[PDB]
């Protein structure tokens, strides 16, 4: 009942594919890094490399295709549409304050939407922030998720 | 659980821009 769509795996490894700029196949450490430091993240070395070790399942020190669609494939499987935004919500809401600024979105945005136009993004956040009080709270925000 | 949900919000926002590219065509 969790079958996988050719299409399905194709998002994924766009999923994938953020990560692994390099496209050889694995994310590394400093791959992860590159994308968290984007959103304006500062992790460290060992956090970067416990976090490739949540999904690095045969211990070589990098994630492969295989392993990100197995931990992707079983959280989709798991969580339901309204917990899994929820929990992308909180992800982006850095300091838990119950806000993404529309700056920090559109930076969020820019960055994993890689080939999204600033006329695009702009209309995404336009939708997002319904009041236009230049945040996106977390009831604007599962709106946006759920349109 | 961190970490994987990290990876997971990267895709579910790949996943509404998808989304906002068909409803604003159709
Ligand atoms: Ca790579
Ligand atoms: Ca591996
Ligand atoms: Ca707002
Ligand atoms: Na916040
Ligand atoms: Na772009």
């Amino acid at each position: 009942a969790d079958q996988l769509t050719e299409e399905q795996i194709a998002e994924f490894k766009e999923a994938f594919s953020l990560f692994d700029k390099d496209g050889d196949g694995t994310i590394t450490t400093k791959e992860l890094g590159t994308v968290m430091r984007s959103l304006g993240q500062n992790p460290t070395e060992a956090e970067l490399q416990d976090m490739i070790n949540e999904v690095d399942a045969d211990g070589n020190g990098t994630i492969d295709f295989p392993e990100f669609l197995t931990m992707m494939a079983r959280k989709m499987k798991d969580t339901d549409s309204e917990e899994e935004i929820r929990e992308a919500f909180r992800v982006f809401d850095k300091d838990g304050s119950g806000y993404i600024s529309a700056a920090e979105l559109r930076h969020v945005m820019t960055n994993l939407g890689e080939k999204l136009t600033d006329e695009e993004v702009d209309e995404m956040i336009r939708e997002a922030d319904i009041d236009g009080d230049g945040q996106v709270n977390y009831e604007e925000f599962v709106q946006m998720m759920t349109a | 659980e961190v970490t994987v949900g990290k990876f997971y919000a990267t895709f579910l926002i790949q996943e509404y821009f998808r989304k906002f590219k068909k409803r604003k065509e159709q």
